[PDB]
């Protein structure tokens, strides 16, 4: 297993030919935009995102990694997606490998968040109605 | 199976922290969802009905109705969607997990002005589609799938109470004494009728099994798919109704009744019916069994609740993917669920 | 007695009102405001205040090209961070920047990830120890004894700081990741040379005041890297509290005991209106039927006027310590 | 020679063949041998390109890209396409029952990493298979390397390679795995990272 | 009646609201148990199935193994009943009984001891005796007195932690995550003899019980080998076979044979897609199925697939039952039971 082909140990263990001629070399490289869209998906299909208004945005086929958008969780999923290449673009690491990390742990992080925060505003509206109407 | 008559006192009480609001039998297990006028909907099991399943805090006002429809795709696994309509002009979308006891949002639909009334949940083919009314004096159809509208109409002068959905035809039960029987998918109203004196609280569709009211008259009702329908209002009495033939959108008829059930003290609050049956409730701390082919009380339970009578749960009969249980629920504002099994 | 209770709660009704009607704008903007939050939780751990900026234009700019609303007035600390977070971590010893309280939130926010701390003043190891108070491990990848200690501190459940994180060993790998085995009504672990107890209470941190060291790649991809870092107006802020306890020490005290006051009277005020709500709330009758309720939330008002008019007097006086600021921004700057 | 090795397993492992079949299994061992190398997505399409111009010069059949040829022995007695569809969910479960017997890890389920996990027990399945993962770091590599090891049944071996550490402990290691192979009869696989040389 | 096979469809379908873990038939009434994944229990009857007959939470995680045995106690003159053993992952075995007259679950008491989840739990009477045996992922085999609720024996066969047992007389043969069979005697806990051959880790193993009656693998084929009481065992493992197994013979506690400690395995079936879930023998006929959504009737004479249930369940097929022809206790009925992986189970009757 080899994180980063360009380290010098790294390119001796991959143009070394005793590894060379032997082992069956697969290249996994990193995340490409529909494998982030279907992991993206996955993660946020259980936040309640739908409690309000949502207007199709008018964007071009280029922007969207998605189906064409419908939800709010397909705007969701494209704005992470572009945020993470915007973020690795403007930081320029070079041409390493993209680094899904970023990505899951936001992910993770935004399901946790969108969920403890919708149900403190739910509570907070509930308690206030009963309050007016006592 | 469907000869069956609840016992005179329930198998299971269940206590809830305030007034029902509606009752929903989960088509499948031995679990019943609960929606109180607090906003809150609970899920209990029959055998362990204590502490509740699970208990949810979706709405910040009352709960005025909810309908459950268990999916069937033809690709996709299958799961019970829950529809609950509130004061606070919103509808909620639930998926039931049974694997981990809790109620999982899909979404929810927008649109109403006004408190939603009622909520009716069907499909076809793939396709679900919730329907539903408001004091707005709107009927509006969402795709379930989309997440937005599909379809809008107003067949009232006054704001409807209640709606029914068979096939492609809506009717709606208005806040006046009139009921009208409109198509589903252009809005052109087809028929009307009166006969109430005070607003209509339910009405449905009576559909055709292998009984008086339950199969086709003719060979033209039969085409059609329905001929007769049932509704009740705040003058005491149940009314069931002929519906009219359109010129077969169909063109335009008015309806008939054709039989009415009296007994009830009080405002008629819900209308199921099982098999050869008609139970109902009232705002008279009763619930009552009718025969359907003779027009008579056939059983009461007397003081079941020691507030008014909300809501009834009784099993489909007309359709091929429902098993018709021997289980019927009732719940009123005294923060009770009376459950009679077998 | 209900005329009266109600006239008097005539405040909290117009108050309650505009929060109900604003809650359509509040339900609007929640989605961006959490997708806002957890990227700069995500992302921002390691960037510096001008970095931050340029992130939250491009964020804010995907916001408005996918039709997501946000708060236009959003502040990470606001939204994230409460007085009671604020006052124990400045209690602490954290530093009163801005920078310092993001980064501080952002790293006791790190549940999942072991956070890896860059501090080149070691302030963060005096900070955590406070915060813990005791129960409190220092070890070091660059000494003896290392797998034993961190053994007992998983087993017991004691909060470890391992010193220069630049040494990482890979024999704590397990950890790093987090890859337990969750055998029956126990959760252990594979450390070292065999399998260890976890008991749950165990919290780690890894920390170096080598800036621009080496983290290797396994290290670096799974932990939640926050650099805590001088600033200008951390500078500024010491120069000037330096100045002002040199040349007068009498305001310096004034000024942090109006400063602290008035921070306790605001939170006092806070948790006394939420009291008053949930005791209107849980009446079990109405507001008349219930006298005992009526004398409650008459005493929580009589409470709320002493708390706000002590803070209001105690306010007046600061101005003079603004001026007194602004009487030494030329050494801050200089 | 390898291409050619992998069509006879191919066909000596699968069910009775048509040459439509036949055609797409070569062009399965095809991507296999010569694609898997590839790094850009332009690479990618010019051997997808090239893969329909070869079969329309001599072998003149459906879509033959990358995703659309899953052979697998997984979910069958032969060597033989599987639908996607089967295949994700016996996944699934097979890798909830992974997490409860070996480390639960909380990772979604893909198409890409249904590709991968193809092509590493295909690796595995051979005769002095021996194969090297280049990619970036918390892509799957090394759980999805360990699920597929469990799969066939293979013990597990990863080197406790420290600070503080030298050639004697990694020869010890080596040693270990090595008269394990040989005199227990222990079938292995031997996980190698890059961090510990 | 021991010619009869299950029709191609199920007689009746019960639905439940998870996976199901396990299944058994009520040796004389026509009720199911059926345990779930959740720690719930349920008893439905064959003929009303569409309402359960009662439930219960006893564990809180997943049940693992479910064992039940109608007593028959004639000396006492008391009343005998229905013991329902459950074992779970929560490190617990769950003793109750079935009151009839009240169609509930009535808890006898618990069994502690263990510190993994219990992967196998069996229950068996002698003439005023009860034992429940238990293996788990802790490596040990734990024998308890059922009446006075506490360990009576404890042995530990396998390096490896142990997923089935089987108990004939005196004797407990036991499967583990390891490819290797072990035979023990109980009483003494002395492990007698070991077979190897699996490649995956075993799934199932029993005894094939005499039946007087001819059958291949049914009958003694010396004079020692009657008096001994066993023959033959079967196995299933995760390498998509099914293994009869030539019992080896010790010196008659029993000594452990210098030149006879290994099993002969003397035939194997495969025809399976996918891992062997479970296995049960009636009269001639080997019944199994696999993580493949199917079932398989075998001909024990040939070792061949006679019928197949192909796509029974949407998922995996997890549990089967069928009755005792090996018990004059027990009525072999014209019943079987599967359960599965998608919330459903099959009973066949008729
Ligand atoms: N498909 C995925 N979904 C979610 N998380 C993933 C996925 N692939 C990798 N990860 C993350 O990466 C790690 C698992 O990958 P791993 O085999 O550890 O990569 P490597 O060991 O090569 O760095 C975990 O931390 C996990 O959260």
């Amino acid at each position: 297993t080899i994180c980063d082909p360009t380290n010098n140990k790294s390119s001796a263990m991959i143009s070394s030919p005793a590894l060379f001629n032997r082992c069956i070399i697969n290249w996994m490289g990193d995340w490409d935009t529909k494998t982030m869209s279907q992991v993206a998906n996955n993660m946020v299909d259980v936040v309640p995102m739908e409690f309000t208004d949502f207007i199709v945005p008018e964007v071009n086929k280029e922007l969207v990694f998605t189906e064409p958008i419908q939800t709010i969780r397909d705007a969701v999923v494209n704005i992470l997606i572009h945020f993470d290449r915007n973020f690795y673009q403007k930081m320029k690491v070079g041409v390493n490998p993209r680094s899904p990390g970023y990505f899951i742990d936001g992910l993770r992080a935004l399901v946790k968040l969108v969920t403890a925060k919708y149900q403190d505003l739910q509570e907070n509206q509930r308690f206030v109605n009963v309050g007016l109407e006592k | 199976v469907l000869k069956w008559i609840p016992r005179n006192l329930p198998s299971c009480l269940i206590n809830v922290e305030s007034s029902v609001t509606s009752v929903k039998l989960h088509p499948n297990l031995p679990i019943v969802f609960v929606a109180t006028d607090h906003g809150k909907l609970y899920a209990f099991d029959l055998f362990n009905y204590t502490i509740p399943l699970a208990s949810l805090q979706s709405h910040t006002k009352a709960i005025t109705s909810m309908d459950v429809l268990f999916t069937n795709y033809t690709n996709k696994k299958n799961y019970l969607v829950i529809v609950t309509a509130s004061k606070d002009l919103q509808i909620h979308v639930f998926k039931w997990v049974s694997e981990e006891c809790k109620f999982q949002q899909i979404r929810s639909l927008l649109g109403h002005e006004h408190i939603v009334s009622a909520v009716k949940i069907w499909q076809k083919n793939n396709d679900v589609h919730i329907a539903s009314c408001s004091r707005d004096q709107t009927v509006k159809i969402w795709d379930f799938h989309n997440g937005w509208s599909l379809k809008t109409f107003q067949p009232h002068s006054q704001w409807v109470r209640s709606i029914d959905v068979l096939g492609d035809y809506i009717i709606s039960g208005s806040h006046d004494t009139t009921l009208r029987l409109t198509h589903w998918p252009s809005g052109n109203g087809l028929s009307v009728g009166t006969g109430h004196e005070f607003p209509i609280e339910k009405v449905k569709f009576i559909h055709f099994i292998e009984i008086r009211f339950r199969t086709p008259s003719t060979d033209r009702y039969k085409n059609w798919g329905m001929q007769y329908c049932v509704s009740a209002s705040r003058d005491r009495t149940i009314k069931i109704w002929e519906i009219p033939l359109p010129t077969l959108a169909p063109i335009p008829s008015n309806f008939r009744c054709v039989l009415t059930l009296k007994g009830h003290l009080s405002w008629v609050r819900d209308i199921s019916i099982r098999g050869q049956y008609l139970f109902s409730c009232a705002d008279d701390k009763s619930v009552r069994c009718w025969d359907l082919n003779t027009g008579q009380c056939l059983h009461v339970w007397e003081k079941l609740h020691t507030g008014f009578v909300n809501c009834l749960d009784l099993d489909v009969d007309f359709d091929s993917n429902v098993t018709p249980r021997q289980m019927m629920v009732t719940g009123g504002l005294d923060c009770k669920s009376n459950v009679f099994m077998r | 007695r209900s005329i009266s209770l109600v006239k008097s709660l005539t405040f909290e009704k117009e108050r309650w009102l505009n929060t109900t009607k604003q809650f359509s704008k509040t339900s609007q903007e929640l989605i961006g405001n959490c997708i806002i939050s957890s990227i700069y939780e995500t992302y921002f751990g390691h960037l510096n205040e001008r970095e931050r900026g340029d992130m939250l234009v491009i964020l804010k700019r995907l916001l408005g090209k996918f039709a997501v609303k946000y708060d236009v007035n959003y502040r990470f600390i606001d939204y994230l961070v409460t007085l009671d977070e604020k006052m124990k971590w400045l209690e602490c010893g954290l530093d009163k920047n801005d920078y310092f309280l993001e980064n501080m939130s952002i790293v006791m926010n790190s549940q999942d990830a072991v956070p890896f701390l860059l501090d080149p003043s070691s302030h963060m190891i005096t900070v955590i120890s406070n915060y813990y108070g005791n129960k409190t491990v220092l070890l070091s990848f660059l000494e003896e004894g290392f797998v034993k200690r961190l053994e007992n501190a998983v087993r017991f459940g004691s909060v470890v700081i391992i010193q220069d994180g630049e040494f990482f060993d890979p024999i704590i790998s397990r950890l790093i990741s987090r890859e337990f085995n969750h055998a029956g009504n126990r959760v252990t672990v594979e450390i070292g040379d065999h399998e260890v107890d976890v008991s749950g209470d165990f919290k780690l941190f890894i920390h170096s005041c080598d800036p621009s060291g080496d983290i290797p790649i396994f290290l670096r991809s799974r932990v939640r890297l926050v650099h805590f870092v001088t600033n200008k107006e951390s500078i500024e802020t010491r120069i000037f509290d330096i100045t002002l306890t040199e040349e007068n020490a009498e305001m310096q005290r004034k000024r942090e005991d109006l400063i602290k006051l008035n921070t306790e009277y605001r939170l006092k005020l806070k948790n006394l209106e939420k009291r008053l709500l949930e005791e209107l709330n849980n009446s079990q009758g109405n507001m008349l039927e219930n006298d005992e309720l009526m004398v409650t939330l008459n005493n929580l008002k009589k409470e709320a006027m002493n708390i706000e008019k002590k803070l209001s007097e105690s306010e007046e006086f600061f101005p003079q310590f603004d001026n007194l600021v602004e009487e030494y921004s030329i050494i801050g700057k200089h | 020679t390898r291409l050619v090795r992998g069509v006879y397993t191919a066909i000596n492992t699968g069910p009775r063949q048509t040459l439509r079949s036949l055609i797409r299994l070569w062009a399965y061992e095809a991507w296999r041998i010569f694609a898997d190398r590839l790094v850009g997505v332009k690479e990618k399409n010019s051997f997808e390109q090239l893969l329909y111009e070869t079969v329309d010069k001599y072998l003149p059949l459906g879509n033959i890209s990358s995703t659309s040829l899953l052979f697998s022995g997984l979910l069958s007695l032969d060597f033989k396409e599987v639908n996607k569809t089967d295949l994700v969910n016996f996944i699934e479960e097979r890798f909830k029952t992974f997490c409860d017997e070996e480390l639960e890890v909380p990772m979604v389920i893909h198409e890409s990493m249904v590709d991968h996990i193809l092509r590493i027990d295909r690796a595995l399945k051979q005769v002095q298979g021996h194969m090297m993962l280049i990619g970036a770091s918390r892509t799957g590599k090394t759980i999805l390397t360990r699920f597929v090891a469990w799969l066939n049944g293979l013990k597990i071996v990863q080197p406790k390679i420290h600070r503080h550490s030298n050639l004697s402990d990694f020869d010890m290691i080596l040693k270990k795995a090595i008269s394990d192979c040989s005199l227990k009869e222990s079938r292995t696989c031997l996980i190698i990272d890059e961090s510990n040389i």
